[PDB]
């Protein structure tokens, strides 16, 4: 039969700047969301490109379960997602980058923020979407702080032979 | 090689194929061997109702 | 470390246990892996076998220096002695659940007054359910539910003693034909068998058909139909049953042309046989290796269509609501297995070679053993000397 | 014969398999993707 | 590694079998099994209890069936003040009930039938499929002892006709007069052996065996049914004089006398050359293997009589054999 | 502390019992005891040796009587080149002569009496006080086997009439058909247990038991005394089919058949639910206790079947129980 | 009676023994020599 045997499809994917960017006196920020694609006779449709990039946004922009404190939290904002009690992979969804607290000089706080970012995006390797991830964070002044996230993808069809590691599963998104 | 080619042709002809192969081909044309049979008849039995 | 730019407070996490902070002073761990090294006798070669991961262990030492160190130390011990395991923030290994196993508290009044040391010995402890194993199964189908469901439907309508009298003969004649179809199938599968049970089964089939009153009872009719299929299924294993079952499904696609209740008594035979044949056909597909993902899924679609047709018939006018539910639930169960087999049985993948190559060379390059080339014959077309340039092979899972 | 209210875990798996087989063509449901939230919302409406 | 041993109980896999052990013996009527399972308990919290006293148990060794219980025949919950708290399980062959049930025969005495047609009417009260491949024998008289177990009577009747009675790996009952003929491995010393222990005991051999027994035919009596039926069979491998004499429990026939004599000869011969071997990493019993132990000079074909798979939490896999020529 | 266990022999207290062990079981005819003693010897100096092979022995556990001999049933003197030199004693119940004496019955065959009137004339040759509390049964034919021990006959006869025969803590012989009814304690997990090791087993249960046996009375002989007296009793707790059949050793009567049939049922039922508990610090067997083992969900009343007090000079003072429902 | 397709290892050894006995007079096949490549090429043609 035709070599195009992989029948797996791809669903919607959140995209950066889907709903434009919101500007302010401090700077310009993207406003991610779903994307609508239009045909020549109406018949709008959702976009599904950049699967891994869309998945990464979901991990970062969602609060995870907050650690117990001994004083407690209101039931509304304990964090997390009620759907995580059904999954079997033994992990919890969301991130915790927003739960940092000002400790010591600003240099220490930034270093801790980087630690959480790696500890959250590390889940990407566990699912098998990407084979490696690393974040580089630079502190060059009081206000200007930059962070860059690098995600390593793979091609759909194996080409190389004799890999030290393993071919990541769920690689049909080729990213 | 000549013998192998000829032998694997002989194993596909009804009048030379092996016993196991013969039945497999026959099953593909609606012909099967006859199984064993059991005797049969009628018996009259009498007794008090 | 390298360079004078170290900030230990920035690289070591603050210790804790069950939420109560404490000051750490050391950090150790013990990992490993269980082996079964064996050395033969008079031989110059040895062996080995990996049979699982080894349970970890952690050890920490804590120091107290603040005024009233006894109250803090004497109050932290009450947390270690608490029941059950709890979260532990290892200074270097990050959060992990453990359970204290011992603790030695050292103190003095003349040698060292004002400082209390405590050595701890933790152990990894992952929660486990109490049912000593209830993992689900995803390697076989469940035919007991559907078969019992079919029995309920068949018994409900098929009643030759209540149909109008000038149609009982036709209804019974149809039942005799249905059994005959199973008889023909069985005789074809076991052609080369010569056991002592084949004679008995053949005699049983002959006796039932010869007798005339056997089919006047719904209980007798159902039992013969169900048992007859059981012998058919166990006659052979694997691809041998594909043609036999497909023929039976073909015969059971007809619909009755009588009227009123008499039609139901006849459609019941057709519907019951087709559902039973489809269920057993699915089990047959489960006993063979999927040659290709595309082929494996094509086999599944051939089944879902048949089951879907039966569901519509059983729900056309609320003819049998309960049967409709049973059919629908069975179909999703079939999908959960058929899709898994196609996509994950050998876990096939497509490769991209730079050109056509021999089967032997392809096997050696990918796996590392030319003797495995036998597997590539069934999945890739092309001559053995021209396989490529895209090859379908198995996943390497070193 | 009797059919009763299904249990939670046995219920969501039915939805996830049905959703995956028909819509995504057998693709696995990767947690935290959009399809993950679609599946869980669908189950919620089912249990209510 | 690809699991070289998997177990099922009623269709739900056992993922916590902290140890295992399987056995299959040709000199008996049912195999066995034993599994140790870790169990937990949280005070003041719910616990789910199965306590299955009966259900099917299946064991697959390296992607191959190796046992068919029916299962959960025993349930004991060990417990300790120290080390830990666990559970144990046990199982046996499908014919378990024959091994532990008194016969409920319709009448209790056959008029005139064959051994096969008798074993069918005994076993089939419990729906255990028979696997017969031996030669049929005609017995003018049979009368099962009242209340005697199924195991006793089948073993008793099959001893005088040189029928081995043992289970297969699928859940049947196999009666055979010889080896299954499935050729196995060439177990060579220095290649795969780990230990061995040969033996040759003279206290279980006899150069000449004698049998006696009366006839019970429709009309036989006098000298033709009292003194006439005597037959002698000799081994000739033992070079000494160790006479033995046996009494026959049944309808003596000159052909049946020798068959009982041969059965004893095979039993005694096997018992005088028992061997043990351990082969480290983990097909069936009765197979044919070649062996090589030059130190004692074994260069003869062997037929395995028993098999055992054993596992441990500390990775120690093994397997044992009880070969005999 | 106030001595929680005191021993007495012949009225002179034992002040050097370096270890002790007392056992009492409901499934036998006599308890047992074993007391270890320390002995000395000065070379070339006088020594006084008792070596009394028989005298009364008494054990009081925490100000209460717990065992009546009779005593000194055995004496042995261990010895070693190293560790030391000691002496070990042993004792049993007052019926120690019944369990080891062949009956010397006046004639050897009763004409027509009851079981009670037979037990009295059998055991009263050795001056053992009977303690009867069961129901009297009338038998037309009794003939005690010639030379059979007292232990065999009483155990045999009481089994057919469903009577438990065991000794009390005072020196009598108690024949009972049930429990003493003395409500005991509530052995709850997490308060006093150390180990329980509960168990179940399917190899010692049968769903249907059948009995048979002829009749002996003068007026009944023939069809009514050969094929008529057959009765069946079923358990209904076993969910499978494990038939059993038994023969009656006596004058079969329909009432007696069920009595024997139910006796087997109670014995088989008990053997399938044995428990072994340990309760650390140191009343009687057959009592009624409550138990609680949520891990396997024991929430059922229990009757103790055995008791054992064991002590040692270092780190041992414990008790054991063998419950059954 | 039946003769079927031989297995790889059972087939390569047949060629090596035949080649060695009828050409090299019983000499062993030293790996990486020219005869080693000749033998394996011969087997390849046999299997294809």
């Amino acid at each position: 039969n035709f070599e195009t045997a992989d029948r797996r499809k791809r669903f919607w994917t959140t995209q950066v700047a889907a709903c434009g960017q919101s500007s302010d006196d401090c700077g310009d920020c993207a406003r991610p969301g779903l994307q609508l694609l239009c045909n020549g006779e109406g018949r709008i449709t959702i976009a599904t490109d950049n699967y891994v990039a869309g998945l990464a946004l979901n991990i970062l922009l969602t609060d995870a379960s907050k650690a117990d404190t001994g004083c407690g939290w209101t039931p509304g904002n304990r964090g997390g997602f009620w759907g995580d009690s059904f999954r079997s992979d033994n992990m919890r969804s969301g991130s915790k980058i927003r739960q940092v607290t000002a400790r010591g000089s600003m240099r220490e706080t930034v270093a801790l923020i980087r630690a959480y970012a790696i500890d959250d995006l590390k889940k990407l390797v566990a699912y098998g979407v990407a084979k490696s991830v690393d974040v580089d964070l630079t502190y060059q002044g009081s206000n200007k702080i930059d962070m860059t996230i690098m995600i390593q993808g793979v091609d759909g069809n194996e080409s190389r032979v004799g890999l030290t590691g393993e071919r990541i599963a769920n690689a049909w998104v080729w990213s | 090689f000549f013998a192998f080619a000829e032998q694997m042709w002989r194993e596909q002809d009804p009048r030379y194929a092996c016993c196991e192969n013969l039945v497999k081909m026959a099953a593909r044309r609606g012909v099967y061997p006859k199984p064993a049979q059991f005797a049969q008849g009628y018996v009259r039995m009498t007794g008090v109702p | 470390m390298a360079g004078p730019c170290y900030n230990p407070n920035e690289h070591y996490l603050p210790a804790s246990f069950k939420g109560v902070p404490f000051d750490a002073d050391s950090s150790d761990s013990e990992h490993g892996r269980n082996g079964a090294e064996a050395e033969f006798v008079f031989g110059e070669r040895t062996g080995y076998a990996d049979l699982g991961i080894k349970i970890r262990s952690y050890s920490i030492r804590a120091r107290f220096q603040t005024n009233d160190h006894v109250a803090l130390s004497n109050a932290f011990i009450a947390v270690l002695e608490s029941t059950g395991p709890g979260l532990l923030v290892h200074p270097t290994r990050g959060p992990v659940m453990a359970a204290c196993r011992s603790a030695r508290v050292t103190d003095s009044k003349v040698d060292a007054a004002g400082v209390t040391y405590i050595d701890i010995d933790f152990v990894e402890a992952n929660d486990t359910v109490t049912g000593f194993g209830l993992v689900g199964s995803l390697i076989a189908l469940a035919l007991s539910p559907i078969i019992t469901a079919t029995e309920e439907s068949f018994k409900r309508y098929y009643s030759p003693e209540n149909v109008r009298y000038y149609n009982s003969e036709t209804v019974i004649a149809t039942m005799a034909e249905a059994v005959q179809q199973v008889q023909t199938g069985y005789l074809a599968l076991s052609g080369n068998d010569t056991s002592q049970e084949k004679w008995t089964i053949v005699r049983d089939f002959r006796n039932v058909l010869i007798d005339e009153f056997t089919f006047f009872d719904p209980a007798n009719s159902w039992n013969v139909l169900r048992n007859g299929f059981s012998y058919l299924d166990s006659a052979a294993v694997g691809q041998d049953k594909f043609t036999i079952l497909r023929n039976i499904i073909n015969w059971s696609s007809s619909h009755s042309e009588l009227d009123g209740e008499s039609a139901d008594a006849q459609n019941a035979i057709f519907s019951a046989v087709r559902v039973l044949a489809t269920a057993y056909l699915s089990k047959a597909y489960m006993e063979t290796v999927a040659s290709t993902v595309n082929e494996g899924l094509a086999q599944y679609d051939q089944i879902a269509a048949i089951l879907e047709q039966e569901a519509q018939i059983a729900q056309e006018d609320c003819h049998d609501n309960e049967f409709f539910l049973s059919i629908r639930e069975f179909s999703v169960s079939v999908a959960r297995v058929m899709v898994n087999r196609a996509y994950n049985s050998p876990a096939l993948i497509v490769y991209s070679f730079p050109g056509t190559m021999h089967s032997l060379v392809v096997a050696w390059e990918i796996f590392g053993d030319a003797k495995r080339s036998r597997e590539l014959e069934g999945r890739n077309t092309g001559a053995p000397w021209a396989i490529g340039p895209k090859v379908i092979a198995e996943r390497v899972r070193a | 014969c009797t059919i009763q209210r299904p249990e939670p875990q046995a219920l969501r798996d039915k939805i996830a398999t049905r959703f995956s087989t028909n819509v995504l063509g057998g693709a696995e449901i990767i947690p935290e993707s959009n399809e993950f939230y679609v599946v869980t919302l669908e189950y919620a409406m089912q249990e209510e | 590694m690809i699991k070289p041993m998997r177990i099922f109980i009623g269709g739900e896999e056992l993922e916590t079998y902290t140890s295992a052990r399987l056995q299959r013996t040709k000199k008996q009527l049912t195999g066995s099994l034993t599994v140790e399972i870790f169990l937990n308990y949280v005070p003041s919290k719910p616990v789910i209890v199965n306590a299955v006293r009966g259900k099917e148990i299946l064991v697959y060794v390296m992607g191959e069936l190796a046992f068919t219980g029916e299962g959960g025949s025993d349930v004991t919950v060990n417990f300790a003040k120290g080390q830990g708290y666990s559970v144990t399980l046990t199982a046996r062959g499908r014919t378990k009930y024959l091994v532990d049930s008194s016969h409920s025969h319709p009448t209790g005495s056959f008029k005139d039938t064959s051994d096969r047609k008798v074993i069918e009417a005994l076993v089939k009260e419990h729906k255990v499929v028979l696997d017969w491949q031996g030669t049929e024998v005609k017995e003018p008289k049979i009368t099962l002892r009242d209340g005697n177990r199924i195991f006793n009577e089948i073993f008793e009747r099959c001893n005088q006709n040189c029928h081995f009675a043992y289970e297969t790996r699928d859940g049947k009952l196999l009666v055979t007069d010889g080896t299954t003929g499935v050729v196995g491995e060439d177990i060579v010393l220095g290649q795969n052996i780990l230990d061995f222990s040969a033996e040759q005991s003279e206290d279980r051999a006899n150069s000449e065996i004698t049998v006696k027994g009366h006839r019970v035919a429709k009309d036989v009596w006098g000298k033709n049914a009292i003194v006439q039926p005597v037959q002698s069979v000799a081994d000739s491998w033992v070079g000494a004089n160790i006479p033995l004499t046996i009494q026959h429990y049944g309808d003596a026939t000159n052909e049946s006398l020798q068959r009982r004599a041969k059965f004893e000869a095979d039993r005694r011969a096997a018992e005088s050359k028992s061997v043990n071997v351990t082969v480290f990493h983990v097909w069936d019993i009765g197979n044919i293997h070649y062996v090589e132990i030059p130190p004692e000079g074994i260069f003869d074909v062997m037929e395995c009589v028993s098999l055992t798979y054993s596992v441990d939490a500390k990775s120690t896999l093994e397997t044992q054999l009880e070969l005999a020529p």
